């Protein structure tokens, strides 16, 4: 018998319903009103009492006329999961949009589901290769870990996601779940072109990743569900189908703006800035929804999208705390011309202790970061007083550093295009010794310039020929 | 115009109906409206303050607001158990955690 | 004579009414209105007041319905009936609508007789799948130095164009529409765009000046303007930017390329504040609505370049954003910048320092818009961006002992900037940028004292005209270089830089 | 649920009021009883405004109540318990307002559709007549559900009229067709 | 040319301030009431109509 | 060590570590993770000091760390706005003073 | 506001005797010129030669609103436009007057605005 009711309000996109009989769907139920335009699929997340639940809805509101037939769906939507998915971009539904049709369903579940056990949890340590310098030498990923990015221009947050995917996913052989929470449908279809390209979809071979895509034209509503069935998706292969996997999530910015735009209408008074009075408990769920168990080590890929590049700003704040590494790109970097754009005294790595990395990584990064401190701290002194009027140790520090700071840079190979200069993808154990020379002087006595925008040692080395000439 | 949180529909036909619970205004209570993990719920008149209350769900929570008419029970767990006109029934106890 | 059109005016009214719906207002005033009745309503349908005045039900609630005033309130009064139009709001699109000046409504201000449309459709609609995209790769040429090498914009392709208050931020899309009058005057559809100018929040003399000014470049017959002036109500001024955007699909829609310029954004934000504030929602971060970001996003991510199968159409869009303070930082800037795909923010103490545009190359990015380029102009301009981005550099540190190689770098970048700059309303044809950035890029203008730089430049196009337009015709067929444009290029800069 | 929900605040009243009365039928009886106190209220000035107004206790309020039960000594019961209701909501300036509910709410139980044929003038008996036959064999009013119909007169509306139920209306008056015209002809 | 234009404008709100005068004439007439009459039996063929 | 709005993982590799030094032999770990309900994260904190008064009854020292009392305080503007408990406070309700001085 | 229409579609140069301000900035047909600087630096004496000028140049008039004009200054006004004999009693008058108040409410404030655009 299903629950049949009718719609009370319809206040922005959050539809408030009252049940006709008796039965009441709990919170967290899905609703299906069906529209003249298809369906609505709305979820239960209030009750309000005298039979009137307050709903969000998931799907682009208009049109809907107070007393339409509501149909109880029951319980979170639940997606199809299985290696089916896989080849596919699904919509927040679950369903195809690429057109392959229906999936071949295996499994179907509930997008809501409760985050893993302390017991459950496992604690990797592996490293994770990036082939990136500045990723190397300053912040080493770890294979199953959750990086984070805290970019402010999203231009450059896709490319850096695009080169991981580039790097990290051909290496990796494991299923790898990519989710785009309200990015933009151009580059969307950038990536499932560059993907299908890569061969990593081959749609009419195998796919051994999945996509899930989310535009960030989709009502807000959508937005926030968009991700819980991302973790559904990520869930069924790490626990289910045991594999070890990878995940990349970007722009998860919005999973929080979407929370924040719902809240006020869902009838709470808005926390300070203007995020929503439930910021850690919706974050907290997320990001404990993604896990290493003991069944699957699922490395996570995070990327931020601070509002004014305030970091200050507690939504970023509380992204931060839920990160294993950091490696925040940040607007003076990307002005430097630097791409990565990363900050080289704003990133952090729980695997940045000697007791991973080994003592003689660990020296190597900490001259560099001093160097680099004391750079930043003369840039004051080096505006009001000439920089030939600092002393001469502190010169050959700003030297080094200079040096230091283009030495960073390295032409990354997707957007090898965009910069226009051939990509550069350096071992990470090349660049420990290159970084050691560097700081040991060795490679000190030719021009700043050749280190800027290259590569490796060697490259340098090339290049001052080139300059020579 | 006044909104009482005792205007609810379902209370005030039973009002006007004559006969209305009591001990349901004791040691028990409906609840009556439930979302975002912090239930209201009608009745109860001998809780105490701080007392942890067990929802007919199982969900066990505190009461941290004694209104006027509809005692405000937050909850420990997810609001996915809990559902509308349950029952609750008083633990009797303010939080209490074994030490040794 | 005016006798003739009253006539034909009263015999324009027949029939009389026919209605079965009609609520009767509440109360009134803050530009919403409470309605009670209207239980058969649409969500987001248009309504019509018995003043005349018509709006769009925002809220519907169990006992009242909330229109919204797309109008002035000294219209309406209290406990007026109000009747559905019984449409959602849909603004009428076609062919006819070319060549004229319209408000938001529709209503041509123009008055050049009533709009010829074809249909009319509805002001929200979602943007065209993932499926529906095909990655761009026709451009769209702005005879503008810069912009159409250094920051190449594509068909389809969303670039934001950002920058300091009322530098004439106008006049660089207007440059755009200039170039593409022979484009437009073209008889290739795919080469014809179609371009709508949403004006917006903008006086209606400096719109009429706009209008003028259009019409002495005779680019009015193949461009159509969308006026949301200052005057107009600021819900009005709200839904104007997705209305302008619906016109714009009808064009992309008959699989025909077409541009949109929204100038400007940061009104709309602050129409949209207004709106927010007056429904009495929380104000969001920086007291901009918290459903900021999603007007934006709703608007802006419409432009697409549609996938060969279902179609091949576009539907450029460029949004011009007034940076308060010239201060990037700031939400409606942001949150516009992640939306873009490239920028071209312009630098207020060059534009003053004549580069006339000023556009600053610190703060002007593309990413997908250099896909679409003439292949000799990627040829030529190859890292151009990136060694003026050393010139930018350089110069930061020399106001100091400056070595040989910085010294050189910065003779070279001081020239360069001047082979930057353009003259405003003045458009370039893409053959004729193709030598002068040969000549930059190899160091020619070392061979031109920084002076008589732009006396060389002028000199020079009309030397490779005389000299020979063999190679201009050349790209302009190929539009790519082979070795034989390119040593004919090294063979015609040298003898040109030499006298 | 009730015969039209007119939702609102004073009408959850007027609702539980409804349901309660009908679950154990009886609704004419108490509308009519509670309909008899309430004119008679009206019609004694001392608690016909000057003490339905807030400036009395819940004690003096129920005192109030008691003198009430004392002026029309059986109403039906239910309407007492609305009394004492009312006593403990300590609201009464919204009494009439819940009278005027509960009508609404019952005479749509009786299926007896009001509504109203707003004019300039007062009409014709003819008119009246014709207009109410035409409108009972309209689709608005199909008939199965009584028609009620009040001409009343409006001196605003300057010539023709307009007839009005179930928010569904034809409005055919000549003031907004002169206004319409007096428009076109200013363009 | 400029004053012929203006002319027409003039015109406009001249042959306006007619049509007033003509509204404050119709509504004074019995054709006030006998219109009503019109509309009476309009309204009448309308409601029948549905 | 009282751990409060952290993440499982985090708070399992500090349990390692603490396992490496084989501290974990003398050392007490309550921890309410950022997935624990709200009011759990509020109570979490009293109750540990609880755990510590025993210590304290016993006549024994001990040491609590409090790991961040900043999350309380983000966990008590939920709780407390949740429950239209009235002051912003600039964000965090009034009586957050009383809530840590306690 | 008038119509789109009714807007000219082009600025004509107001001339005025000061030939700084018409080198330097030169005054249009339905201009707004916004006034930076402090009184006492001869804001009153600009501002009335703007007058003088104006009758010359057009024969026009003027409209000196003043929002919110503190009382003071505007005895002063009176005074010297009465002095200057831009206003003189059976004489010429060209200029009128609309003075704001400080004391008159808010609500007077915002539609002395108002009233000056309609005279």
């Amino acid at each position: 018998t299903p629950i049949t009711g009718k719609v009370t309000a319809v206040i922005g996109a959050i539809v408030d319903v009252h049940f006709e009989q008796s039965e009441l769907p709990a919170i967290l139920n899905a609703l299906e009103i069906k529209t003249p335009q298809g369906k609505l699929v709305l979820e239960v997340a209030q009750h309000l009492g005298e039979n009137t639940v307050r709903t969000i809805a998931m799907d682009g509101t208009e049109g809907l006329v107070r007393g339409e037939k509501v149909l109880d769906t029951g319980g979170p939507i639940s997606v199809p999961v299985g290696r089916e998915t896989l080849g596919r971009i699904i919509n927040v539904i679950g369903e195809p949009i690429d057109e392959r049709g229906p999936i071949k369903s295996k499994l179907r579940k509930p997008i809501h589901a409760d985050p893993p056990s302390f017991a459950e949890q496992s604690t990797s340590a592996e490293i994770l290769e990036t082939g990136i310098k500045v990723v190397d030498l300053l912040a080493p990923y770890a294979r199953g870990g959750k990086i984070g990015l805290f970019g402010g221009a999203g231009v450059g947050k896709t490319v850096f996601i695009q080169e991981l995917i580039n790097n990290i996913a051909k290496a990796h052989g494991g299923f790898s779940v990519f989710t785009g929470v309200g990015e933009r449908t151009r580059e969307g279809n950038d990536l499932y072109r560059e993907m299908k390209e890569t061969g990593v979809i081959n749609l009419e071979g195998e796919s051994k990743v999945a996509l899930v895509f989310g535009q960030m034209n989709e009502p807000p509503g959508a937005r926030a569900r968009v991700a819980l069935t991302g973790l559904t998706i990520a869930e069924y292969f790490r626990d289910e189908e045991g594999q070890d996997v990878l995940l990349f999530i970007d722009n998860i910015f919005r999973f929080t703006q979407a929370g924040s735009e719902v809240s006020a209408l869902l009838g709470r008074i808005p926390s300070a800035v203007g995020y929503q009075p439930t910021l850690a408990t919706d974050m907290g769920l997320l990001q404990e929804r993604i896990t290493t168990t003991k069944k699957g080590s699922v490395t996570s890929v995070q990327a931020v999208y601070v509002p004014a590049d305030d970091l200050t700003d507690p939504a970023p704040a509380t992204t931060f705390a839920h990160l294993d590494a950091t490696t925040v790109l940040s607007r003076g970097i990307s002005e430097l011309g630097i791409y990565p754009a990363v900050d080289p005294l704003d990133s952090k790595s729980r695997l940045l202790d000697a007791a991973v990395v080994g003592q003689e990584h660990y020296d190597v990064a900490s001259k560099v970061q001093e160097t680099l401190q004391t750079y930043k701290s003369l840039q004051d002194i080096i505006a009001i007083l000439g920089m030939d009027e600092l002393s001469e140790q502190d010169k050959l520090t700003v030297e080094r550093a200079r040096k230091i700071q283009r030495f960073l840079s390295q032409p990354f190979a997707v957007a090898e295009v965009f910069t226009g200069i051939p990509g550069k993808l350096v071992r990470l154990k090349d660049t420990v010794a290159s970084f050691k020379a560097v700081l040991e002087g060795k490679y000190d006595n030719i021009p700043e310039h050749a280190f800027y925008m290259v590569g490796g040692i060697e490259d340098v080395v090339a290049k001052a020929e080139k300059l020579a000439a | 115009t006044k909104a009482q949180p005792t205007e609810v529909s379902s209370i005030l036909e039973e009002r006007i109906k004559g006969v209305s619970d009591e001990a349901n205004l004791n040691e028990t209570g409906r609840v009556l409206a439930v979302g975002d993990g912090i239930a209201r719920v009608f009745g109860l008149n001998n809780i105490q303050a701080e007392e942890l209350v067990e929802f007919s769900s199982g969900v066990k929570g505190m009461a941290l607001n004694l209104e006027p008419g509809q005692v405000g029970i937050v909850l420990f767990g997810s609001d996915r158990l809990v559902k509308e006109g349950e029952l609750v029934k008083r633990t009797g106890n303010i939080v209490d955690v074994p030490v040794g | 004579e005016v006798s003739s059109i009253l006539e034909e005016r009263i015999k324009g009214v027949s029939d009389e009414a026919n209605l079965n719906e009609t609520g009767r207002v509440l109360a009134v005033g803050d530009g919403i209105a409470r309605v009670f009745g209207l239980n058969n309503i649409q969500a987001e349908e248009l309504v019509e007041f018995s003043s005349g005045v018509k709006g769009m039900a925002l809220n519907l609630e169990p006992g009242q319905v909330g229109i919204v005033l797309f109008g002035s309130d000294r219209l309406v009064k209290e406990g007026e009936l109000v009747k559905r139009t019984g449409n959602i709001v849909d603004v009428p699109v076609g062919p006819g609508l070319l060549g004229r000046v319209v408000d938001a409504l529709g209503n041509p201000i123009d008055g050049k007789g009533p709009i010829d449309a074809a249909g009319r459709s509805r002001a929200q609609v979602k943007a065209p799948g993932i499926l529906p995209r095909r990655s761009v790769h026709e451009p769209v040429q702005t005879g503008l130095k810069a912009v159409d090498a250094l920051v190449p914009i594509g068909r389809g392709q969303r670039e934001l164009i950002i920058g300091d208050r009322q530098t004439g931020k106008t006049a660089v899309a207007l440059d755009t529409i200039l170039n593409q009058k022979r484009w437009n005057n073209g008889s290739d559809e795919s080469k014809k765009l179609y371009c709508v100018y949403v004006a917006v929040g903008q006086k209606r003399s400096t719109v009429a000046q706009l209008v003028q000014t259009l019409e002495q470049h005779d680019a009015m017959k193949y461009s159509i303007i969308v006026a949301a002036t200052a005057s107009e109500a600021a819900p009005l001024q709200y839904l104007a930017p997705f209305t302008a955007a619906s016109i714009g699909e009808w064009f992309r829609d008959n699989g025909k390329h077409a541009l949109i310029v929204y100038d400007d954004l940061s009104k709309q934000a602050v129409a949209y504040r207004q709106l927010s504030l007056l429904l009495r929602r929380p104000p969001g971060r920086e007291a901009y609505p918290g459903d900021v970001f999603y007007l934006h996003s709703r608007l802006l991510e419409r432009a697409a370049k549609l996938s060969e199968k279902e179609g091949s159409g576009s539907l450029t869009a460029l949004p011009v954003i007034e940076t308060q303070g010239g201060d990037v930082s700031a939400y409606i800037p942001t949150n516009v910048i992640s939306i873009t795909d490239g920028q071209i923010f312009l630098e207020a103490e060059l534009f003053y320092k004549g580069i006339r545009p000023a556009i600053n190359v610190g703060l002007s990015v593309s990413r997908v818009g250099s896909a679409a380029q003439v292949k000799a102009l990627k040829q030529v301009a190859g890292s151009l961006k990136l060694f003026l981005a050393q010139y930018r550099e350089v110069a930061a540190f020399a106001q100091s002992d400056l070595d040989a190689s910085t010294k050189q770098t910065l003779v070279r970048g001081e020239r360069l900037t001047q082979l930057l700059k353009q003259n405003q309303y003045s458009p370039l044809a893409t053959e004729e940028q193709v030598p002068l950035i040969y000549a930059g890029v190899n160091g020619h203008l070392d061979g031109i004292e920084l002076s008589r730089i732009g006396e060389f430049e002028s000199s020079f196009l009309s030397y490779l005209k005389s000299n020979h337009n063999e190679l201009l015709t050349e790209i302009r067929e190929k539009g790519e270089l082979s070795k034989e444009l390119l040593a004919s290029l090294k063979s015609a800069t040298e003898s040109f830089v030499a006298t | 649920p009730p015969p039209v929900r007119l939702f609102g605040v004073e009408g959850t009243y007027a609702t539980a009021l409804y349901q309660a009365a009908a679950k154990n039928s009886s609704i004419d009886a108490a509308f009519q009883s509670l309909q008899k106190v309430e004119s008679t209220v009206k019609k004694n000035p001392k608690l016909g405004h000057l003490l339905l107004n807030p400036a009395l206790s819940l004690k003096d309020r129920n005192s109030v109540i008691d003198a009430i039960v004392e002026t029309h000594k059986n109403l039906d019961g239910y309407v007492v318990n609305l009394l004492k209701v009312l006593s403990e909501n300590n609201r009464l300036g919204c009494f009439e307002k819940i009278a005027s509910d509960f009508g609404v709410l019952n005479d749509a139980h009786n299926g007896l559709l009001k509504g109203t044929v707003t004019s300039a003038e007062p009409l014709d008996p003819k008119s009246f007549k014709r207009i109410e036959k035409a409108l009972s064999a309209s689709k608005l009013v199909g008939q199965g559900k009584s028609l009620k119909l009040e001409n009343v007169v409006k001196p605003e509306i300057k010539g023709g009229l307009i007839v009005e139920l179930g928010d569904k209306t034809v409005d055919l008056s000549i003031s907004t067709k002169i206004q319409k015209l007096n428009k076109v002809l200013e363009d | 040319v400029r004053y012929e234009a203006s002319l027409r404008q003039l015109e406009q709100r001249q042959l306006a301030k007619s049509v007033i005068s003509r509204v404050q004439s119709e509504l004074g007439n019995p054709k006030f009431q006998e219109k009503v009459l019109q509309q009476s039996i309009s309204e009448i063929e309308q409601l029948l109509s549905k």
